[PDB]
């Protein structure tokens, strides 16, 4: 996979 | 008058077809389809004959590959197998130990020997030497 | 309902043969070939054939013929489903499926024929779950397959702790010879690659419309989904109130949800193309590719299909940037162009001959399809907000996404 | 050869007696008569190996219908193998068991049946359920002679709803199989209990306790809603298998239902996004729902009557799926979509799959039946059609003016004036005898109608029955219509049908209209020039009285046949 | 020995059809490594070959080992020079340790019209007791 | 580019139908770009690799433009291509094949025998009528030569001229003067294929050929006494190829004549006795020796001796000679016909037989096999092998049935007896033609219509979906339905004629989806006309009329409203048109 990733958040609260 | 002429694989695949009746190439597609659809479901004591549509088709097996002829339904019928077995004899006589690959692959001389024998339906040489001497000098002319 | 489920080949002879009920004989496999050279020369092809009360449900796989057959008024969808599970299951055994895979390896095969299936009933089909007591190098069965979560087993750990998220769009297209667009919809998949320690329940939350409508956030950026369809390990009760994604996810790959959407907004790339088919000349395409989507978006490795005639010949392609490549074997053009950013808008010139002699019979008009694909770029606007992990162990794992937008069926019907 | 197989069968080493039960299953495998080495891998079945108990299961199975008495060699190892603390031999042993079909063994494993009947392990629970069923495949008064139906019914009342879900379809199994003698439905507590039971089994499992709720009608609208709307989450599953059986039953509650409340309404439109949704699937499934569809809007048409962009066919679509999106779009054909529609279908039209053409050309005619709004938009899109002068276009295009003639006859007298030269030497006698009668009822506005049946008249002894009875009714309407131009055409064709035809209906209704003329012409104006009423049209709506019966039989063939369970099966 | 199974009849049919009795230099695959059949993997091919069968007893020759060798190296990158045998004088054994099998000697319409060589002995010593070694001593130190 | 073995091994690589196109659009698109750059290099090579694909059935229409460039080429391979294809991808409706009457032309005065021998390949097999037309007399040229190579060749062609052009054959009436004692065999063997062609179109040309009879009875007699010769002999048997066609010729030559006929008596009765029967060569002598017998008019002993001929080729057990023996006599029905009904338990015995042609020709000798005096006793295990035929010899039985009683019938009610037999049996495979004439029969028969249309009814009730049994019964109801019910005006003591079950049974059919619309246009033609066939109850009939004037067929809806006005308005000129149709021929 030679695109990259992008971090989310984890809670959005 | 013999009408056309098929040879088919034993998984039918045709390695020689010869119209000497116009019909058109769907026809053709047809009619192909339909005898060698006949033949291999037909068994080894059914009297090398179909009696097909006004035509007496001829077929004979001789190795994997099977064979077909369409005789007008007034004239003989093991000469119509005989001839089968003299061009059988002519395809054995100028390539002898006459085999299924060379079928697939110098097809264009078995054609041509089918010239040397076989032009309009029916039988032009009667003898085996003469018409294999003609093409092999007709090669010879290359 | 299944009674035997055979696997052919594309001669007819039986790869793999194994009944559940007795009730179909074994040696009716012989007539389904024929039949099926009946019916497809016929053009009566179906995915059901009958020899007399015999019905006979296949698939075609690339050789493969996995035809499950059965008598009685049987669930029909429960056998399709289960077909291309068992291609799916395979394809997670035998990383390509042919008859190399049966016949070197019907040790293992004829086991997982007996383990899927019993009488006809489906009861354990999670392939990931299957490795760990069906291998092909026995222990009893795990928990997990006794329980009602049978996708993620426990004890799973690994090093790290990496949520992997693919949201993947699929353009569907279908502009006429009118020019108008008849059917673009979008049908977008969320495929996750989780590598987790433990037994985590995922929690996630998108830019819903409806979820931003109870929230009362229905005025931002909000994507409608028509309808997903989710993996089974989202609990669709907790969804179906209050549009909550609550999941125990399996380890590894896998699709959790299916969204799909109509769009209203143009196509991301126009295509206008012309057709000067001189009869028994030449033909000429002057076709031009406009990108209508964003300008620091760029469509990757494009590859405009356009189908040109069978007995086309002498090609002349006047582009502007980009190659083409003539496949004749495919009777097409392949007007490929690796970088085309947005905004961008390349003309090709195509130039065949024609044979003065007409052909036979009539070809028909295929669409043109292009293989454009676009990261970074949601054309819907869907954004993952969040993704809640809840291990009782307690981790924070690295949860991570890419967007990729590519085309669904982009046919765009020819002059 | 065998023999050498059956010395290294008959060998005491493992590594030798385990590659020659490779070699028998691989010979089973390559299809070989390996029948007559039966009760010899019998001997190197009691084995330690569990991987290799599998391959003499596999053979015994194959092989117990083959040596029926030889199979009594394996009764003693079955109740051995029930018995071993590893699940994964006991379930393995049951299944095999269950399978094997001989009446001389299925009296003697009751037992070990009823011992995994009250296992232990869920694993071999939810195997040894689906053996009652398969014992009730083989014996079925065996088994209420065993008396296993309470302990299926009992497993149904266990947690872990795999097992459950094992024991519904076994039990909806039986129950087909049981005549409904002691019908096995139970009260709305156990479907709370399935229902409870639905939100935690497998795809497959939530697949058959729908099928449970095939039989099961609720009888409140309260107690229809409540287990609705449980059913309703199942929408949004992967599986379109678990969603065509949840729709199936929904479609089967809904009728209970009240169209007063807004939950009707509400249900309604949580159905139609699943249902498009389908279309999106493979297309064998697709097949499968495109059946399912058909019966669908027969029966509830204002479900999906928004959508018809995505019944529009694509160029890669198999021919079943292509033919069966044509039948949703004239099921769909309204007055909000007659552009959309003709458009599309003059663009399949275009198409070289000649019956997937000549259903488009049959769904014109079905749209302009339907609708008489494009009625005569519809007669346009033919026209053009028939100006693409490919024959079986036009073959196919003047059956269905015909129709649209007998269905809207009036105002369409401004098409025959094309269609009088239409190149007559259309050869298809379906549409040469709609040719006929175009001509012989619009024989006013036809004015040299005539001399095209002229051509018509030569090889008038061998045309067809119907084509030669077409020319017998127009010339007489035509002579009717004029008597002038026509006086002789009228008395040659009866030269030719009434006395050098020996079609007896040609003869019937030549010496009909030969009497008739000569009797009185002037009353065959009231007679054969009546005017007809209208056409009571074919309406191919599903009989209620069938569909309401194949409401509960949705993926099923009953469905993919649109027939009752029972018209196919044997 | 994966990707050997795939021209196991396809590229002995090419052996077959070539008899026992354009294009210039030599492509290398690109970032595959390379290495000579080493003793495992002929004791993994000669068992290859004892199992996948077809090759024992058959005609033997140099122009059916040409094609079998460079086939050897285009699809599993193994130096073609493995397949070499003692000469003329003497049982044609190989000079590869580890090949367990010793060479013994012993269409159809190519013919005219009226008309005017080893093979293999599988010994599984060879990978150990090297006979070639005792047939050339000076040669292999 | 590639050679064409080359192409055929990497066709024989492929696998997938589908597969093998990609590889066919593959080669055949360099094919079409070499025929864009009009190359004379591989254009041998290119045309053979199509003519292969060709051959694998794929559309090579374009490639035959350089065909007619390999015809017109200069060199000898390139010709030998050409001329190849030309007899492939043409034929008369090639409609392009026209371009190569020059280049034949021309290569008919081509120097080498090999390319003229080239140009009468081409032009016997495949030439067209005004191609004939336009060749003629380069062909009778060419048979004027002494090239035994060209003059094997010019004469076949000739015959495929007169075969396609039939009033051209006077123009090779000189031509074919006194070149009937040819040294070599195979030119022989042409001219009589010739004469065997042009004895077959014109009887004028009888006379002249019939002279030259006992010429060839001598060479005939030449090749049965020259017992050997290196060339043309199969196992001991001397130019068979040869002696069958002069037998044919034989054939058609004193088959009315009987000087000619007795000119030809001597080697007739030579060959019946100096043949070897052993191999499958003499045989095929033996067998046209037969019917070269039966069709001139013979000496009696030849006749004899030939059905003792047949009587042993009768009792082979080769299929081959079972299949020979049933062609022969199948052939000399009406000739000798007594001495074939001897061998009459051999033919019903290869009704069982187990081979289709076997079973075919047993089937249809034994349909010519019915005199007047076997009509009862073969009919028995006819209507027996008619239920013991094969689906396919279900329909080609049962129509043979139809016309042998038609031919013989002793009796007119066992002629309808056996007629109601098969239509009960028969059903789907009786045809819909023979309906009007079963029909133009029983009208035929004037006497026994209550006992018909009883039987009718007795059978119609068991079922409808047998269409040409219900074909023929509505129109015996609507006809004869006063001999069906009679005298029961109104109800009277149970007989199985109840005049509403009877109209009820034919709106069984008009509902019934098994009707074929025939059945329900023999329907309606039956309720009208009992109308005025039947007094008992009428006007319940103009209710099932009246309702059907809204039917969906169109002229079963014309059918109905053109009843229902007299129905409604004419109802005593309903009567003043159903008198019975006449009966005719």
């Amino acid at each position: 996979t030679s695109y990259d990733y992008c971090r989310v958040p984890m809670e959005d609260g | 008058m013999i009408h056309f002429i098929l040879l088919f694989s034993r998984q039918g695949k045709l390695r020689l077809q010869k119209w000497y009746i116009t019909l058109p190439d769907k026809e053709r597609k047809k009619i192909t389809r339909e005898i060698v659809q006949i033949i291999l479901s037909r068994g080894h004591r059914t009297s090398s004959f179909v009696d097909w549509k006004e035509l007496k088709l001829v077929y004979k097996r001789y190795a994997s590959l099977y064979f077909c002829c369409a005789i007008e339904n007034q004239d003989n019928e093991l000469l119509t197998l005989e001839i089968v077995h003299r061009y059988v004899e002519l395809l054995d006589k100028y390539f002898g130990n006459v085999c299924e690959l060379d079928i697939i692959f110098n097809f264009e001389k078995a054609y041509f020997i089918l010239d040397e024998f076989i032009i309009g339906g029916e039988i032009q040489e009667t003898s085996k030497k003469i018409a294999v001497k003609a093409i092999e000098d007709s090669d010879m002319l290359q | 309902s299944a009674s035997a489920v055979y696997v052919l080949d594309l001669k007819g002879k039986v790869l793999i043969c194994r009944n559940y009920r007795g009730d179909v004989d074994m040696s009716e496999v012989e007539h389904f070939m024929p039949i099926l050279m009946e019916k497809e020369e016929e053009g009566m092809l179906s995915p059901i054939l009958a020899h007399g009360g015999v019905r006979f449900m296949w698939i075609k796989h690339n050789n493969l013929y996995l035809v499950a057959t059965s008598k009685k008024n049987a669930c029909v969808s429960l056998v399709f489903s289960f077909l291309y599970k068992v291609v799916q299951v395979f394809s997670e055994y035998f990383k390509e499926l042919e008859e190399e895979s049966i016949r070197d390896n019907f040790v293992i095969i004829y086991e997982l024929l007996d383990e899927l299936m019993d009488f006809g009933y489906p009861q354990t089909t999670d392939s990931k779950i299957l490795q760990e007591y069906i291998t092909q190098e026995a222990p009893r069965p795990p928990a997990t397959v006794t329980n009602a979560v049978s996708w993620r087993s426990e004890g799973i750990k690994y090093r790290k702790n990496e949520v992997f998220l693919d949201v993947i769009e699929a353009v569907n297209l279908l502009v006429s010879a009118n020019g108008n667009v008849l059917r673009s919809e979008i049908v977008g998949s969320i495929k996750m690659r989780v590598f987790l320690s433990g037994m985590p329940e995922l929690r996630l939350g998108l830019n819903d419309k409806v979820l931003f409508d109870n929230t009362g956030r229905g005025k931002s950026k909000s994507v409608e989904l028509e309808d997903v369809k989710f993996h089974q390990c989202v609990r669709l009760s907790r969804f179906e109130n209050d549009r909550t994604i609550s999941f125990i996810p399996p380890d590894g790959e896998f699709e959790l949800m299916s969204y799909r959407l109509n769009t209203h907004v143009k196509p991301l790339i126009w295509i206008e193309s012309v057709i000067e088919k001189h009869s028994h000349s030449r033909i000429e395409y002057m076709v031009k590719a406009k990108s209508q989507f964003k300008r620091r978006s760029t469509a990757n490795n494009v590859e405009i299909h356009i189908p040109v005639p069978n007995d086309a010949d002498s090609p002349k392609f006047k582009t502007t940037v980009g190659s083409v490549k003539w496949v004749p074997e495919n009777s097409e053009i392949v007007w490929s162009v690796k970088s085309f950013p947005g905004g961008k808008e390349y003309l090709m010139r195509a130039h065949f001959g024609l044979p003065s002699v007409e052909a036979e019979d009539k070809e028909g008009k295929p669409p043109i399809s292009v293989k454009f694909e676009i990261p970074y770029f949601t054309t819907s606007g869907i954004q993952v907000r969040y993704l809640k992990i809840i291990e009782k162990s307690g981790y924070q794992a690295l949860p991570w996404v890419r967007y990729i937008t590519q085309n669904g069926d982009y046919q765009l019907r020819t002059q | 050869e065998i023999f050498e197989l059956k010395a290294e069968l008959n060998s005491d080493k493992k590594e030798k007696k385990k590659e020659a039960v490779k070699k028998v299953i691989a010979s089973m495998t390559v299809g070989k008569d390996v029948s007559a080495l039966f009760p010899d891998v019998v001997n190197c079945m009691q084995t330690d190996n569990l991987e290799l108990k599998k391959l003499v299961y596999l053979y015994l199975m194959n092989y117990a219908k083959s040596q029926p008495d030889m199979a009594i060699m394996a009764v003693n190892t079955f109740v051995k193998d029930c018995e071993d603390p590893n699940p994964l031999i006991r379930a393995l042993a049951v299944r095999t068991m269950g399978c094997i079909r001989v009446d001389k063994i299925t009296e003697y494993l009751c037992e070990p049946l009823r011992k995994c009947l009250k296992d232990e392990d869920p694993y071999v629970r939810k195997t040894a359920a689906v053996c009652v069923a398969k014992l009730h495949d083989i014996n079925a008064q065996l088994v209420e002679d065993q008396g296993f139906l309470d302990t299926l019914k009992d497993l149904i009342s266990d947690s872990n709803p795999m097992v459950v879900a094992n024991a519904v379809a076994a039990l909806s199994e039986i129950a087909e199989s049981h005549p409904s003698s002691n019908l096995l439905d139970l009260n709305p507590q156990s479907i709370n209990k399935l229902l409870t039971a639905l939100n935690e089994c497998t795809e497959w499992g939530q697949i058959f306790i729908l099928d449970c709720l095939a039989n099961y009608m609720p009888k409140d609208d309260r107690e229809a809603q409540s287990i609705c709307e449980r059913v309703t989450p199942r929408l949004s599953h992967a599986n379109s298998a678990v969603v065509l059986s949840a729709v199936k039953v929904l479609m089967k509650f809904m009728e209970m239902l009240s169209k007063d409340l807004d939950y009707y309404g509400t249900l309604l439109k949580k159905l139609a996004p699943p249902l498009v949704t389908l279309l999106s699937a493979e297309p064998e499934l697709q097949y499968v729902a495109l059946r399912n569809i058909n019966l669908i809007v027969q029966k509830r048409p204002e479900i999906l009557k928004h959508e018809m962009k995505v019944f529009f066919v694509k160029y890669n679509d198999p021919i079943y799926v292509k033919l069966e999106k044509l039948d949703i779009m004239i099921r769909l054909a309204s007055q909000a979509n007659i552009a959309q529609v003709l458009a599309e279908l003059r663009e399949y039209a275009t198409e070289v799959d000649v019956d997937f053409v000549r259903k488009a050309v049959r769904a014109i005619g079905r749209c302009a039946i339907k609708v008489e709004q494009s009625a005569e938009r519809c007669v346009s899109t033919l026209l053009d059609l028939i100006q693409t002068k490919v024959n079986y276009v036009v073959q196919e295009a003047i059956v269905v003016i015909k129709d649209i003639f007998r269905k809207y006859p009036n105002k369409y007298e401004s098409v025959i004036a094309t269609l009088c030269e239409n190149l007559d030497s259309l050869d298809e006698p379906e549409a040469r005898a709609a040719m006929i009668w175009i001509v012989g009822e619009y024989a006013e506005r036809i004015d040299n109608a005539d001399e095209l049946l002229e051509s018509f008249l030569e090889g008038f002894h061998d045309k067809s029955t119907q084509v030669q009875l077409q020319l017998l009714t127009a010339i007489v309407k035509l002579f009717l219509k004029k008597p002038t131009e026509t006086q002789e055409l009228v008395q040659q064709v009866l030269s030719l049908a009434t006395q050098d035809s020996d079609n007896p209906d040609l003869r019937d209704r030549g010496y009909i209209y030969w009497r008739l003329l000569s009797t009185d012409p002037v009353a065959a104006k009231e007679v054969v020039l009546a005017e007809k009423p209208l056409i009571s049209e074919e309406t191919d709506l599903i009989e209620p009285t069938l569909l309401d019966e194949l409401i509960c039989y949705i993926g099923t063939l009953a469905s993919v046949y649109h027939k009752p369970p029972s018209a196919f099966v044997e | 020995s994966k990707s050997s199974v795939i021209g196991w009849p396809a590229v002995r049919e090419r052996m077959r059809r070539a008899e026992p009795a354009e294009e210039v230099g030599f492509p290398v695959t690109p970032q595959v490594p390379l290495r000579p059949m080493t003793y495992k993997a002929a004791v993994d091919l000669s068992h290859f070959l004892k199992e996948k069968g077809g090759l024992e007893g058959l005609i033997h020759s140099q122009r059916r080992q040409d094609i079998l060798d460079l086939w050897i190296y285009h699809t599993q990158g193994y130096f073609p020079d493995w397949q070499n045998y003692t000469p003329g004088p003497g049982v044609r054994y190989p000079l590869t340790f580890g090949w367990c099998y010793k060479l013994v000697p012993v269409k159809g319409e190519n013919t005219s019209l009226l008309h005017p060589v080893l093979e293999w002995r599988f010994d599984s010593r060879l990978a150990f007791h090297h006979v070639a070694r005792e047939l050339h001593p000076e040669y292999f130190k | 580019p590639i050679r064409l073995r080359e192409l055929i091994r990497t066709i024989r690589t492929a696998r997938t139908q589908a597969e093998e196109r990609e590889m066919i659009q593959k080669e055949c698109a360099a094919i079409r770009s070499s025929f864009r750059e009009e190359d004379n290099t591989y254009r041998c090579r290119n045309v053979a690799k199509l003519l292969y694909m060709h051959m694998l059935g794929y559309p090579a229409h374009f490639g035959q433009l350089e065909c007619l460039k390999l015809i017109a080429s200069q060199k000898f391979t390139d010709k030998r291509i050409g001329y190849l294809g030309a007899m492939l991808l043409l034929d008369e409706r090639q409609d392009v094949h026209l371009l190569m009457t020059n280049c034949i032309k021309n290569d008919l005065n081509h120097s080498t025998q090999f390319v003229q021998g080239l140009a009468l390949c081409t032009l016997g097999c495949m030439g067209s009528s005004e191609m004939c037309r336009d060749l003629a007399g380069e062909v009778e040229k060419l048979l004027k030569t002494s090239n035994s190579y060209l003059r094997k060749k010019a004469a076949l062609c000739a015959v495929h001229v007169i075969r396609k052009v039939p009033e051209l054959m006077e123009m090779f009436l000189p031509a074919t003067k006194n070149l009937l004692n040819e040294k070599n065999h195979g030119v022989l063997h042409t001219s009589v294929v010739l004469l065997t062609e042009m004895c077959e179109r014109s009887p004028d040309m009888l006379a002249h050929f019939r002279k030259l009879v006992p010429q060839l009875v001598r060479i005939l007699k030449n090749l049965i006494m020259s017992g050997y010769s290196p060339e043309h002999d199969v196992s001991g048997i001397s130019d068979p190829f040869l002696q069958v066609r002069i037998l044919r010729l034989l054939r058609i030559l004193g088959r009315n004549d009987d000087d000619s006929s007795e000119a030809m008596n001597d080697i007739l009765a030579q060959v019946a006795t100096n043949t070897e029967t052993s191999k499958n060569v003499g045989n095929a002598i033996l067998y046209e020796t037969v019917l070269t017998i039966m069709d001139i008019k013979s000496e009696s002993g030849l006749r004899v001796l030939a059905i003792n001929i047949l009587g042993r080729f009768l009792l082979n057990n080769d299929k081959n000679i079972r299949y020979v023996a049933l062609t022969s006599l199948l052939k000399t029905v009406q000739t000798d016909h007594n001495a074939v009904q001897r061998h009459r338990s051999t033919i019903v015995d290869c009704l069982k037989d187990l081979d289709v042609s076997i079973k075919r020709r047993a089937m249809e000798l034994s349909f010519a096999l019915v005199n007047g005096n076997n009509i009862r006793g073969m009919m028995k295990e006819l209507l027996y092998f008619l239920d013991s035929c094969e689906p396919e010899f279900k329909a080609d039985c049962a129509s043979g049935i139809f016309l042998a009683a038609e031919k013989y019938a002793p009796s007119k009610r066992w002629h309808i007896d056996t007629i109601m037999r098969v239509l009960t049996t028969a059903g789907s495979y009786v045809r819909d033609d023979a309906v009007p004439n079963l029909i133009q029969l029983i009208t035929n028969s004037v006497e026994m219509h209550a006992y018909t249309v009883q039987r009718l009814y007795k059978a119609i009730l068991g079922d409808y979906s047998q269409q040409p049994l219900v074909q023929v019964a509505a129109w015996c109801i609507g006809e004869y339905g006063d001999l069906l019910v009679s005298g029961q005006c109104e109800e009277e003591e149970p007989i199985q004629v109840t005049e509403d079950e009877v109209l009820d049974i034919l709106e069984s059919v008009l509902i019934s989806n098994m009707s074929t619309s025939v059945t329900r246009g023999y329907a309606l033609t039956a309720i009208m006309k009992l109308s005025t066939r039947f007094t008992c109850t009428v006007n319940r009939i103009k209710k099932v009329v009246s309702i059907y004037g809204s039917s969906i067929d169109v002229e079963l809806q014309q059918r109905a409203v053109e009843y229902n006005a007299l129905f409604k308005k004419y109802d005593h000129m309903r009567s003043a048109l159903l008198e019975r149709m006449p009966v005719m021929e």
